[PDB]
């Protein structure tokens, strides 16, 4: 699914 | 000129329309879900019930715009 922003790992 | 016109991308304010429509809070946006068919934004724990994960699956529907 989409979400808003992503976060580096 | 802000992104928002409702909240002016005050980080100080809750807004439920660019940030969790549920609670408003902005922070987690790597896990606020987007609806696909309404756009809003929903963090995986203010969903009854609480999701710990992104679903897998492409589409995903709100509590407001899903099949019941
Ligand atoms: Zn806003
Ligand atoms: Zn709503
Ligand atoms: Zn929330
Ligand atoms: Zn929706």
């Amino acid at each position: 699914a989409r979400t808003k922003q992503t976060a580096r790992k | 000129g802000p992104s928002c016109k409702h909240c002016k991308d005050d980080v100080n304010r809750l807004c439920r329309v660019c940030a969790c429509h549920l609670c408003g809070g902005r922070q987690d946006p790597d896990k606020q879900l987007m609806c696909d068919e309404c756009d809003m934004a929903f963090h995986i724990y203010c969903l009854d019930p609480p999701l710990s994960s992104v679903p897998s699956e492409d589409e995903w529907y709100c509590p407001e715009c899903r099949n019941d």
